[PDB]
């Protein structure tokens, strides 16, 4: 019944079907996103459809988050070890108590305390509705805001866009 | 550069009633409003140039209201101009006018700061109590450089083309009469443009039309309307101003209408003070034609 | 007020579906095992796309029809918000459906979705696909946005053949007894152009006008397609011959002049005899027509000219 | 009253009896709805041919004073984008019978004026109530209709209206009345309707208007020309004579005095010097393709204004050059 | 019936509202977890920063019963844990569209409801129809009688614990006024209760405040405006801070202005507090200020007043909010900054 | 006065409270005013599938005088663009009055007090080719007919409204020992809900279900009756100012709303082609 591209699907990041110079640039750049102070705030990954970036990037943050995690002292929520290498954000999410256009920006004001301990790799591969010109306006001022942020630690930040074309439509 | 504003309710309720009114009328036209405050009196400016068209707000209030006046400045007349949010005074003044209606003698402290934390940028540290609560508001400010404050001037009214319309009290018999006149076309779904007429001889009348291929509103006063010390005098205006001029009549008592034909309309409030008799604060309402003849 | 045979005889099992035999095998294949994927059906219009899928989705569920469809439609409201609070429900939806059997999402006239919905759709199949299947039908495959259709196997409906159309007239005809000949018959898969649902119209509009199915009967129904008579037209050795053509056949039957420049620039792009330069040129002198046409002159001296522009290339 | 009225809606049909021209789709429909087996219908055809008068007569014959709550008609006049066809219609479609008089029809006039997505939307519309709702797509160009709602309706070409049918009309408009018409008058008449209705009874109505007592004066050929302004036969053979055998300065004058006694226009005399050397003997193909091409050259040179003279003067020297390629 | 529970009190029913409509708030979908004793009404983000927990007690409803052993339909949301006590408890968890629940439970404008009742029905003789659906009856003061049945998606109960790690580090450490000690004991019996297990580096701190207080501040906030919150506790004085981080563009160009608006109490006024011997904590508001209004809803006059507690460990340690009422218990989980 | 019709009243609340239930039927709409001795009629019709007629009586009108004799009565059209809050309306009495001399004069309301006169025209329209009364029930063949009180029905269609109702379902049933069932099936985003109505008199008064013909009541046949819940929804308003409806449905299926307040409103709605199988399931299971 399981589809075969989700049957077999990697189960380490020496099965992603990902060429060795392009896995190594990516592998060097989220490792220096990474660092205390890190340069980079952002890895925006763009690229055709089924080539391997939300694999990829989930594979090597399997591997990541856990090196530089900080060890908690009994704060996780549950007694398990909160096995949420990547957070990610679900634009279908419709709560009671807020504006559409603000779901992208609650999303950004939680993934910021996601840090050291809390450490977390923020994927954003669902994009909000970028076609209305208001939240896309706003999905942009949030980024920049988070690009000119002035907090002494953010998480590493990745966007993984689809680049494709738009059927003319009636 | 020294700032230090003290401020009570319960005595003078007149002034602090005349404060509620230039704040929630500033509020609710623009996001920001201007402050200017000076040796003598403080002015509230609410305009579209800052750092037909909408209209424009000025606010004089005199310097007796505030129990303490401190203003210190290196300008003439020690003159500190501001530009504020209006949206975070306006909620200072909401949890103030609470708190006192909760019952309270507290005094309200305002104070201008500078904020290294954060066209210099600084603080309003209004502060007041609550019987105790200590209530504190950093509201962020923007310094105005003295020719930007220059740049903004009143705007002035011809007197010859003018003519000066005394509208009743709103504590006397034909208070509530006028203000139902007032309110009677801001309950009309599609109508955005009024149009109000003045005639000369009941010595004066006023009425507000709405002409449309489909609607024809007409609305006729009947009271005794005075002159202060030819009858046509039209001017179309938007909804919103009407709404906005009813909202101040609503407050004041010596409310004076004009009617500058196809040019503007103007709505003046004054607030007379006992004592020579002091200063009397003063709100002025300029509005552009929308349509115009 | 019977119902048109177009919707009274049409098919409830895939095995009734004439025509395209390769792709009916192997929905009957998928049907019997159960194991639906991602689907696109793409294809030229009333070839039995919506009927397939429906017959698919019949067979697979049965009794559950009822709960494990959610058919939408161009007619239905199709936005961002649908796809938000209606199919993300449906498919979150748990039910108790045979072991080798999933919900079907019928997305009928898929190409005319906006691109947020699209988009959305892309979350809500990787997420909902181990319960969920999408069945796409557009008539091109192209208008689905890439993410979604790296998910859906492509299935490409070819246009049925005349053999096909004959066999299945033959039957609705024995079971309405409907009285036939051997030219009627023909005339009617001559003007069908693949397309069954426009057979059966044009099939059941001679009988009732005429009463026994004729080559005049069905012709005083229907007309020959103007893409036939606009290629014979382009296609003349004498200019006397093309204007001959365009005023007696297509002048003076009522078609309008942007009609006639949409067609000819239609058939000249498909049109194979003659040199690429000879129908470029032509195609060019097309553009111009349209262009004078577009503006208000729709005059028949126009289309004289194009004509005679078009004989001046091909000398 | 109706007299108020223009003839052009005076004289609209009531019934379908009074529908000329349209002989074979009369007869069909009458069958369809005598056997209770009318399908979706498409009336494709040219302005002025009967479509909207014969889906209303035809609506009147099936239910007769019901016409108004049994009918739903929508035109480009009024709003039909994709939010009225998934409302409006959907509404109108999916509701039981007021006393079961057969169907419901929709008569969606214009239709070649609705956007894309709006006949998308309605396709489906259409196909899911059929049992108890019936189609009418009224349309003067067919490309901008989709394919699928082509496929979906049963197509019926209005042809232009035959001479028999205008010539009946026109004697029941006269008859209804008083009036009188020359047979010269009516050919001219008929000529210049190129297969229109409204054209006809327009003209018609305007020479009425023409003539000083129109109790016992018939139209004659001149008043309809003068009436509608368009050339004269014999003008158009004398300028066509001059051009084709006359020097330039002869032709010259010729055209001149043509179009100043009159004050006719360059683009009714090409237009008429087109249909008379259509069906000339021509014994080389480039002669026809010279003239076709700078007629129409001239042509859309006239639609967008210009220099009259320098066009009439364009259209003499072309058709000399064109007939100097015979022999 | 597989599960069964009925409301009969305005106040209960308020009080219940208003919890779905927070948890709502928090969470697209609320996820119920029914067991013999009571029923939970949870919710968390996305981001996994919040997590907000409403437990109404069998006591909360004058019919309440459960009998798992029923349920046939939706098998996969029937659990079991064990317990210390050589014990085992079976539950059933599922999610139900928050929206829904939320319009569903909502008090008629004009009309009142004189019974709310919730039920599950999954047994054997089940129609298919009614298969993995919450049956919910609302009956009319006028006895009108309606009927709703939303889907539910049977899930599995993951128990989060960090609340019992806090009790039990606030209790080691701070373990005199007898109402200090009367919360002392009513945390070592709620640890004790609980199905479940139990220097410098115990940070903890502890503070017990009046509802009203915070409550009239938060009212104010403005989520649009104020994001973030702040709390200060010295010995003398608790200040409690709605604020914003200004953010400056490419020439020094505020691109979102800073806002403040404080509120600072003595420590006197405060019902109780404990600090680890100035402490500051940062987190976010908009789930405080919804949660601090779940509680007022009731409007009861007896046992123990409206009271807020707080507890926080060092920056980037999640901070605990609890409340009570006589048949229900409210907690609040968030996460707060690492910055220092 | 010196007019074809002109009336004058007091009780202008009233008529504002009466007009105001022809707000739901849209604003991009007509309405027909037809004049005579009797009284007012306010007509409009919607999708050619709902009708609305609220009728004012002579003796609610303080002064009436129709002088039109050639006629009795008087028909025209007037457009809804915001006439509804026109008359809406403090402590001095207002004297409403309405002013109407023939065809092609305008329509005049004018409002006196003490010191404020309004004046309103409104133009009118060319009457539509289609007849608003084509929409009618048959009292011959009544497949049921129901009594319910005002508040009841308001409150179960705001509950509908609120749930955001996309189908309705009207579900008679008359059985023996006096059991009388009136229930509303919403179909919507929360799948199917039911709201029944007790057998109380107070509130549900007197039923019967004919089955066709108005004489004959027969026991164990249930009634059922499919409408949008957009055509549904428009006399909410009407019920809420509602002291009495009486519900009437044919076998044709046009359902009758008679509203009685002396203000009678009469509505007519249209029930859709068919009845899908699984909504059919369903109301089985839920009635069952
Ligand atoms: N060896 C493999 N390498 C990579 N992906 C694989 C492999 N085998 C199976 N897959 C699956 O193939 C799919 C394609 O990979 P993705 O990373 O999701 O594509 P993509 O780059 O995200 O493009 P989009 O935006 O999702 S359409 C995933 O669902 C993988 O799990
Ligand atoms: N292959 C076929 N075999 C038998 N009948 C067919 C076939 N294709 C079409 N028909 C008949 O034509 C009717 C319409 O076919 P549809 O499948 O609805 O058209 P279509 O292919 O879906 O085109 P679109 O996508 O709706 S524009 C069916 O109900 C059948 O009666
Ligand atoms: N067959 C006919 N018999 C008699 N009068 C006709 C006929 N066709 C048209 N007319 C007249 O011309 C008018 C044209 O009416 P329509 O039926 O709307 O024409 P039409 O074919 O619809 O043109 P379009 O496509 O809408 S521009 C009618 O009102 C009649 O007065
Ligand atoms: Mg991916
Ligand atoms: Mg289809
Ligand atoms: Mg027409």
């Amino acid at each position: 019944g399981e589809q075969w591209y989700e049957k077999f699907k990697p189960n380490c990041l020496e099965q992603v079907a990902i060429h060795k110079r392009k896995l190594k640039d990516v592998q060097e750049a989220l490792d220096a996103m990474f660092l205390p102070n890190a340069k980079h705030r952002i890895l925006l990954l763009s690229g055709p459809s089924g080539c391997s970036k939300s694999t990829v990037i989930k594979e090597l943050s399997k591997i990541l988050v856990p090196k530089y995690r900080q060890n908690s002292n009994g704060t996780s929520f549950r007694s398990t070890p909160n096995e949420h290498k990547v957070t990610e954000f679900r634009g279908d999410c419709i709560v009671n108590d807020l504006p559409q256009m603000e779901s992208f920006s609650e999303f950004l004001k939680g993934a910021r305390y996601l840090v050291m301990s809390n450490l977390s790799l923020i994927l954003i591969e669902d994009l909000p509705n970028v076609f209305h010109i208001d939240t896309r306006r706003r999905f942009q001022q949030l980024i920049l805001q988070w690009l000119y942020s002035s907090e002494p630690l953010l998480p590493p930040l990745v966007i993984c866009i689809t680049e494709c074309e738009i059927p003319e439509n009636d | 550069m020294k700032l230090k504003l003290i401020v009570n309710g319960c005595e003078a309720p007149d002034d602090y009633k005349l404060l509620r009114t230039t704040i929630n009328t500033v509020a609710s036209l623009r996001k920001t409003a201007i402050l200017r405050f000076n040796s003598e009196r403080l002015t509230i400016i609410s305009t579209p140039k800052s750092s037909g068209d909408t209209g424009q707000l000025w606010c004089t209030i005199p310097h007796d209201v505030f129990r303490l006046y401190t203003v210190i400045s290196a300008r003439e007349l020690n003159t500190i101009t501001m530009e504020c949010n209006c949206d975070s005074l306006l909620s200072v003044f909401k949890r103030y006018d609470r708190v006192m209606n909760q019952g309270s003698s507290s005094n309200m402290t305002i104070k201008l700061q500078s904020m290294p934390e954060w066209n210099p940028i600084c603080a309003l540290g209004i502060t007041f109590e609550e019987i105790v609560i200590m209530h504190s508001f950093k509201v962020p400010v923007k310094l105005l450089f003295r020719a930007q404050d220059t740049r903004i001037q009143e705007p002035m009214i011809n007197y010859i083309q003018l003519m000066m319309y005394k509208l009743p009290p709103i504590s006397g018999e034909f208070g509530s009469a006028f203000h139902g006149f007032i309110r009677r076309v801001e309950r009309y779904s599609n109508v955005n443009h009024i149009h109000l007429m003045g005639v000369k001889k009941d010595d004066v009348e006023l009425k507000i039309i709405v002409n449309e291929l489909d609607w024809h509103l007409e609305i006729c006063w009947n009271g005794p309307l005075d002159s202060v010390i030819s009858s046509t005098h039209e001017v179309i205006i938007r909804c919103k101003d009407w709404k906005v001029c009813s909202k101040l009549y609503a407050a004041f008592e010596e409310v004076v209408l004009a009617i500058s034909h196809d040019e503007s309309c103007v709505f003046h409030c004054s607030l007379d003070r006992g004592s020579k008799p002091r200063e009397r604060g003063q709100i002025i309402y300029y509005i552009a034609r929308s349509k115009g003849l | 007020l019977q119902l048109p045979w177009v919707e009274k005889y049409r098919p409830q099992v895939l095995s009734d579906i004439v025509g395209n035999k390769e792709t009916i095998d192997r929905l009957q294949q998928i049907a019997k095992d159960g194991n639906m994927p991602h689907m696109i059906i793409s294809g030229m219009p009333g070839i039995g796309k919506t009927t397939s899928v429906h017959c698919l989705a019949h067979e697979l569920l049965g009794r559950s029809y009822a709960d494990g469809v959610l058919e939408l439609n161009a007619s239905d409201d199709r936005g961002i918000d649908v796809v938000r609070n209606q199919i993300k429900h449906f498919a979150q939806k748990k039910l108790h459906l045979p072991p080798g059997k999933h919900k079907i999402v019928i997305l009928d006239e898929a190409d005319s979705m906006t691109a947020g919905a699209q988009q959305a759709l892309r979350r809500t199949m990787e997420l909902y696909s181990n319960s969920t299947r999408f069945a796409f039908a557009c008539n091109q495959s192209n208008k689905i946005i890439e993410p979604l259709q790296s998910r859906c196997a492509i299935l490409r409906y070819s246009k049925l053949s005349d053999e096909d159309v004959l066999k299945r007239l033959l039957q609705i005809i024995k079971l309405e007894d409907v009285k036939y000949t051997n030219d009627g018959l023909e005339a009617i898969i001559f003007t069908a152009e693949g397309d069954m649902r426009q057979a059966i119209n044009n099939l059941q509009s001679t009988v009732a006008g005429h009463g026994l199915v004729n080559a005049d009967n069905v012709f005083k129904i229907v007309d020959s397609p103007h893409p036939l008579i606009v290629k014979k037209m382009l296609l003349a050795s004498n200019l006397e011959d093309s204007i001959q053509i365009l005023r007696t056949d297509l002048w003076k039957k009522g078609y309008s002049s942007i009609d006639i420049v949409t067609t000819s620039f239609r058939v000249t792009k498909n049109l194979a005899q003659v040199k690429e330069s000879v129908r470029l040129e032509m195609i060019k002198e097309i553009g111009l027509t349209h262009m004078r046409i577009l503006e208000g002159v729709g005059t028949y001296l126009q289309l004289a000219s194009m004509l005679a522009k078009i004989h001046k290339l091909n000398n | 009253s109706k007299e108020n009225l223009p003839w052009v809606e005076k004289y609209r049909p009531e019934t379908l009896d009074e529908v000329y021209g349209q002989n074979e789709v009369i007869t069909t429909v009458r069958k369809f709805v005598d056997e209770g087996k009318l399908p979706h219908l498409l009336f494709y055809g040219p302005p002025g041919t009967g479509k909207t008068s014969t889906i209303v007569a035809l609506a009147r014959e099936i239910y007769g004073k019901n016409y108004s709550n049994m009918v739903l008609e929508l035109n480009a006049s009024d709003d039909r984008g994709i939010d009225v066809v998934r409302n409006q219609i959907k509404d109108f479609a999916s509701t039981r019978q007021i006393f079961s008089k057969g169907f419901k029809l929709i008569i969606l006039d214009e239709a070649d004026a609705m956007t894309n997505a709006a006949q998308n939307a309605l396709r489906r519309v259409i196909e899911r109530y059929t049992k108890n709702t019936r189609f009418c797509v009224l349309a003067n160009y067919a490309h901008k209709l989709t394919p699928a709602l082509l496929s979906r309706c049963t197509r019926f070409r209005f042809q232009p209206l035959p001479q028999e049918a205008i010539e009946r009309r026109i004697a029941n408009v006269l008859v209804h009345e008083k009036l009188k018409l020359s047979p010269n008058a009516e050919k001219a008449l008929i000529e210049l309707s190129n297969g229109d209705m409204r054209r006809v009874l327009n003209v018609l109505q305007s020479c009425k208007a023409t003539l000083d007592n129109p109790d016992e004066d018939e139209i004659s050929d001149d008043v309809i020309y003068e009436c509608c302004g368009a050339p004269r036969p014999s003008d158009l053979k004398a300028v066509l004579k001059s051009i084709l055998e006359d020097d330039w300065g002869t032709a010259h004058y010729t055209l001149n005095k043509v179009r100043s006694a009159k004050g006719l226009a360059l683009i009714d005399l090409i237009e008429g010097i087109v249909k008379i050397l259509e069906d000339y003997e021509l014994q080389n193909e480039e002669t026809r393709v010279h003239l076709l091409t700078k007629l129409a050259d001239i042509e859309y040179s006239i639609s967008k204004g210009g220099n009259d003279q320098i066009q009439g003067s364009a259209v003499i020297g072309a058709i000399k050059a064109s007939f100097e390629n015979e022999t | 019936m597989s599960f069964k529970a009925t409301i009969t009190e305005s106040g209960k029913q308020n009080i219940w509202f208003r919890a779905i409509y927070v948890l709502s708030t928090i969470q697209d979908d609320i996820k119920i977890t029914v067991t013999t004793n009571e029923l939970i009404a949870w919710s968390m983000n996305e981001t996994d920063t919040t997590l907000c927990q409403v437990r109404f007690q069998k006591s909360f409803f004058e019919e309440y019963e459960f009998k798992p052993h029923e349920i046939v339909f939706g098998e996969n949301g029937v659990q079991v844990i064990e317990d210390t006590y050589g014990n085992s408890h079976k539950l059933y968890s599922f999610r139900v569209n928050g929206r829904h629940l939320t319009t569903i439970s909502r008090k008629p404008d004009g009309d009142g409801i004189k019974s709310f009742t919730i039920a599950v029905n999954n047994t054997s003789t089940c129609p298919e129809s009614l298969a993995n659906r919450l049956i919910v009856v609302i009956e009319m003061d006028s006895l009108i009688v309606k009927e709703y049945c939303p889907q539910f998606q049977p899930i599995k109960y993951d128990p989060i614990i960090i609340n019992l790690k806090y009790k039990r580090r606030f209790l080691d450490v701070f373990g005199l006024d007898p109402k200090l000690l009367d919360v002392f004991t009513n945390t070592e019996r709620e640890l004790t209760s609980a199905l479940f297990n139990e220097t410098a580096a115990d940070e903890i701190n502890y503070i017990c405040c009046n509802s009203t207080l915070l409550k009239n501040f938060l009212d104010n906030c403005n989520v649009n405006v104020t994001d973030e919150v702040k709390l200060e506790i010295n010995v003398h004085r608790l200040s409690i801070t709605a604020f914003t981080k200004a953010v400056y563009g490419k020439n020094n160009d505020l691109l979102r202005n800073a806002l403040s608006m404080s509120n600072t109490i003595s420590t006197l006024d405060l019902e109780h507090y404990c600090l680890f011997t100035m402490k500051s904590i940062i987190f976010k508001l908009k789930d405080f200020k919804n949660f601090i209004t779940i509680g007022p809803s009731w409007k009861t006059t007896q046992d123990g007043n409206d009271n807020i507690s707080l507890w926080f460990c060092h920056p980037g340690d999640p901070i605990l909010m609890q409340m009570q009422k006589p048949g229900v218990k409210l907690e609040l989980v968030e996460v707060t900054d690492s910055n220092i | 006065l010196a007019n074809k019709f002109s009336a004058s009243t007091v009780h202008l609340e009233h008529i504002t409270t009466a007009l105001s239930c022809l707000t739901p039927f849209g604003s991009k709409d007509d309405v027909l005013i037809f004049i005579d001795a009797d009284g007012l009629s306010f007509v409009r019709e919607n999708n050619h599938v709902i009708k609305i007629q609220l009728l004012l009586s002579r003796e609610l009108f303080m002064s009436y005088s129709y002088r039109n004799e050639t006629e009795d009565h008087m028909k025209l059209c007037v457009k809804i663009n915001h006439i509804l809050d026109s008359v809406s309306v403090s402590d001095d009495i207002v004297e409403c009055t309405l002013s109407y001399d023939g065809h092609g004069s305008p329509f005049v309301l004018i409002f006196e007090d003490s010191f404020i006169s309004e004046r309103v025209e409104y133009s009118t329209y060319l009457i539509k080719d289609f007849d608003t009364n084509g929409l009618e029930l048959d009292r011959e063949r009544i497949s049921f007919e129901a009594i319910i009180k005002g508040e009841a029905l308001h409150s179960a269609l705001k509950d509908l409204k609120e749930i955001g109702c996309k189908e309705c379902y009207v579900y008679a049933k008359t059985e023996a020992n006096d059991e009388n069932v009136f229930a509303l099936i919403s179909k919507s985003q929360l799948g199917f809900s039911k709201i029944k109505l007790p057998s109380n008199r107070s509130i549900l008064e007197k039923l019967q279900v004919f089955d066709g013909d108005s004489t004959t009541v027969i026991d164990g046949f249930a009634v059922i009756g499919f409408f949008d819940f957009t055509s549904f929804d428009k006399i909410r308003k009407s019920t809420k100012i509602a002291s009495k409806v009486l519900f009437r449905m044919d076998v044709h299926g046009v359902l009758s709303v008679n509203i009685l307040s002396g203000i009678v409103i009469e509505v007519c709605m249209l029930e859709k082609e068919s009845i899908d199988e699984a909504a059919q399931t369903e109301i089985e299971l839920l009635m069952e």
